[PDB]
């Protein structure tokens, strides 16, 4: 992961940004969907 | 019972660890003691294996 502040909404920003390890779970379990989560 | 009951017939408790090694995580290592630091020196180093 990684953050940074932009200006742009509609299209990614132009530029490189590198995506730090944060989180290396051993979870050992498969994985084939997902779904993810809003707040309202 | 009796809080002196003899072998054989006085409580036992047992515990059970077991060792697990499969596809799950292998956190398994070895009884390093941390050792201290030395420097200037030929020296044979090993750092976190």
């Amino acid at each position: 992961s990684k953050h940074t502040p932009i200006n742009l909404v509609r299209d990614l920003p132009q530029g490189f940004s590198a995506l730090e390890p944060l989180v290396d779970l051993p979870i050992g379990i498969n994985i084939t969907r997902f779904q993810t989560l809003l707040a309202l | 019972f009796q809080p002196t009951n003899g072998v054989g017939y006085q409580p036992y408790r047992v515990v059970v660890l077991s060792f697990e090694l499969l596809h799950a995580p292998a956190t398994v290592c070895g009884p390093k003691k941390s050792t201290n630091l030395v420097k200037n020196k030929c020296v044979n180093f090993n750092f976190n294996g």
